[PDB]
């Protein structure tokens, strides 16, 4: 079999699916953290209740 | 059910439970705890602190007082005691809980460390204000305190509504009519769309008037027409603004003074129509009696 111009239809059989499923969850738990942490100490600081 | 807490932050940033007789003052402290344990959800945390300090001022205004240092022990968390409310807050704790005037010096030298803006300049007027509220009581009663809020007035902070406000309230107790007409006037310029400004300095130009010579009545009673024509033009069902142009048109009766009457009696029939409650009882009096 011969692909002349690339196979582009299939996608890969060296895919790097671990390293974006890393990336989502480094997203997501980085999110899940930072946003305590800005709720509390700027909505609590802004209006100085 | 949400309507409670449209009604609870109404009274929050109105700050009506001020102005609370005794039983329903009871009433707001029995029903705010229920609706606040119970209707949690949808409830931010500023108006959650928010709702426990309206608590906190609430029992401390009623009779027992170690739920208040109960609720400002869980206030004091977040922020600690360095924000404004909490100052306040605690230098009232402090005059009430055993009768003792001291913490207006640990307030006084604050207000002295506050000069290098620390804090926001809203800070320390409230702390001003809140220390004359403490003087006035100190020295039981005199009219010295308006010249305080004068010296702490004019130098200061021009722009607070308020402390005019209760300037010209003190002038109209007993005071000079006079310079009510400034206070209020200034008022008016800082809140342009304030509609209750309006009623308060027609009826101030009304007491002047009845006091006052044949043409000075005139051109009083003409004023006080043409500042209650801006409480009508910035409120419809606004109760004061339409009795007091009903009341001096009658005093003056002419043919458009009659047309305003017949307008203002149409308007003062809708307002005492029964979808307003407890005023209706205030203006039908005025209409039927005369």
């Amino acid at each position: 079999r011969i692909t002349p111009s690339g196979q582009f239809d299939l996608m890969s059989p060296t895919f790097e699916k671990g390293k974006l499923l890393i990336t989502i969850f480094v997203l997501l738990v980085i999110t899940y953290f930072i946003r305590p942490s800005v709720s509390n100490k700027k909505l609590k600081s802004q209006w100085l209740i | 059910k949400d309507l409670v807490r449209e009604k609870l932050l109404t009274i929050m940033n109105t700050k009506a439970y001020t102005q609370f007789n005794p039983e329903q003052l009871l009433q707001l402290e029995n029903e705010m705890k229920i609706y606040m344990k119970s209707g949690d959800s949808a409830l931010t945390e500023g108006n959650y602190f928010f709702l426990m300090e309206m608590l906190f001022y609430v029992l401390v205004y009623r009779n027992q007082d170690v739920d208040a240092q109960v609720v400002y022990n869980t206030l004091r968390d977040r922020l600690g005691e360095n924000s404004y409310k909490m100052v306040i807050m605690k230098a009232t704790l402090l005059q009430i809980n055993g009768n003792d005037k001291g913490a207006i010096e640990y307030l006084e030298n604050l207000l002295n460390d506050d000069l290098e803006y620390e804090t926001d300049f809203v800070t320390y007027v409230s702390i001003a204000k809140k220390l004359i509220a403490i003087k006035t009581t100190s020295k039981n009663l005199s009219q010295e305190s308006v010249l305080k809020e004068v010296v702490a007035l004019t130098d200061k902070f021009p722009l607070d509504a308020e402390l005019w406000w209760y300037a010209s309230e003190i002038y109209f107790e007993m005071g000079q009519f006079e310079k009510a007409c400034y206070c209020l006037e200034q008022v008016l310029c800082i809140t342009p769309f304030n509609y209750a400004c309006f009623g308060r300095l027609s009826e101030t130009l009304y007491y002047e008037a009845l006091r006052s010579k044949k043409q000075t009545k005139t051109e009083l009673l003409e004023k006080a027409l043409k500042n209650a024509l801006r409480s009508v033009e910035l409120s419809e069902l606004y109760l004061k603004g339409w009795a007091l142009v009903n009341i001096i048109s009658r005093e003056l009766g002419r043919n458009k003074q009659n047309d305003l009457i017949k307008l203002s009696a149409s308007k003062l029939k809708e307002i005492s129509a029964k979808s307003n409650n407890k005023d209706k009882i205030t203006a039908e009096l005025i209409l039927n009696k005369i």
